[PDB]
């Protein structure tokens, strides 16, 4: 029933934590990049988007920025999972709008924790 | 004494933090999915996870040995041993072991010879496959973003008492100022159209390096936004 849209270049990555959010019982969106992500918005409305930064096409800190610009968008929460380990990188995913920030290597398990915490 | 820079340095260091932290994402979120999920694993998924688990492990293991051969060439502790090989099965080969990961990033991989096979020379097999590996690898990295004809081609030839062999990629191309620079250690041309692709810059100073102890050459003709061609010239 609930709805993520999972945003990362990486088909490794898309595949477990689209299996760990079916675990759940959550409905799955994959983008590869953030322009598709961008054009699956007109298709639906995600109850959380699941996002990573570095992609070709379009980054995710642009992504990011674009959802702050429509408003039907700019109030989908936002989780940012990404390589990206400064605390910089951090700050300005938050600044941008993200909702949480965690950095890869991921615990699934911490990650479902906030996945929840933002759907409820 | 001007060679190298210690920010050059820097940046390698960080950079194979990040190429190797990939590979360990998927082994430490695939490991602790199939740990906290047996009951919710069919038996295809779980095989299926743990083969990820030990292909992301090999990824890791070339990169590895990637810094390894770097320092063993560095140090000269590197000796070729050399031996008559096909170079036919050798391209044929390499562009079999690269497949997967050309697949995934939707390019085609072609091997195109000018002279009849096999082509026979003395060289070590072990070595020159690994050349071969890091250019197909390369023109997989660097293929163009969205296109629907991405390709690497090896092209083999017989010249000048030598093996020529061409890797020819439609890619992103390579700016003329980067041309002089590519073999050298520790760079990768810095471009918003480099910045998620994964690398150390050791690749082409190892192939480098390796393509002398032959007593051959590698040289690089590209032209932005078309594509590139490295040469290896090696004596038979
Ligand atoms: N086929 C290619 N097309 C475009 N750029 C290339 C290609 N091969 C190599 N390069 C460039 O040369 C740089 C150095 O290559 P290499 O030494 O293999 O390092 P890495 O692949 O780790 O950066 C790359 O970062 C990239 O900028
Ligand atoms: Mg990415």
């Amino acid at each position: 029933s609930k709805k993520v849209l999972l945003v990362d270049d990486s088909a490794v990555l898309r595949k477990i934590v689209s299996f760990n959010l079916k675990k759940e019982g959550y409905e799955v969106i994959e983008a590869e990049n953030g322009q598709i992500a961008l054009e699956k918005l007109s298709e639906f409305t995600p109850d959380l988007i699941v996002l990573d930064i570095m992609m070709p096409v379009m980054d995710g800190f642009t992504v990011l920025k674009k959802l702050q610009e429509k408003e039907e968008w700019k109030r989908i929460p936002v989780i940012v999972l990404t390589a990206k380990g400064g605390e910089e990188d951090e700050s300005l995913a938050l600044s941008l709008g993200a909702r949480k920030v965690m950095r890869k290597p991921f615990s699934p398990s911490q990650f479902i924790e906030e996945v929840k915490h933002l759907l409820n | 004494r001007l060679k190298r820079i210690d920010r050059m340095k820097t940046e390698f260091i960080a950079n194979i933090s990040h190429e190797l932290r990939t590979p360990l994402t998927a082994i430490k979120a695939y490991a602790e999915t199939i740990y906290n999920s047996l009951g919710e694993l069919d038996l295809s998924t779980l095989k299926e996870f743990l083969e990820v688990i030990i292909d992301q492990s090999n990824h890791l293991e070339n990169l590895l040995n990637e810094l390894l051969d770097f320092s063993r060439l560095e140090r000269k502790s590197l000796q070729i041993n050399r031996e008559k090989v096909d170079l036919c099965d050798l391209v044929e080969s390499a562009v079999n072991a690269i497949k997967e990961f050309a697949s995934s990033h939707n390019v085609n991989v072609l091997f195109e010879s000018n002279v009849p096979c096999p082509v026979e020379a003395y060289i070590d097999p072990t070595r020159i496959r690994q050349v071969l590996l890091n250019l197909l690898n390369n023109g997989v990295k660097y293929s163009k973003k969205d296109a629907p004809d991405k390709y690497v081609k090896v092209i083999l030839d017989e010249k000048d008492g030598g093996v020529l062999i061409i890797v020819e990629d439609n890619g992103i191309g390579i700016p003329d100022h980067a041309k002089d620079r590519i073999f050298e250690q520790f760079y990768r041309v810095d471009s918003s159209l480099t910045y998620e692709v994964p690398g150390t810059g050791l690749g082409l100073a190892i192939t480098k390096e390796i393509v002398e102890l032959h007593g051959g050459r590698i040289w690089v003709e590209s032209e932005v936004g078309k594509g590139s061609r490295f040469f290896v010239w090696i004596p038979k």
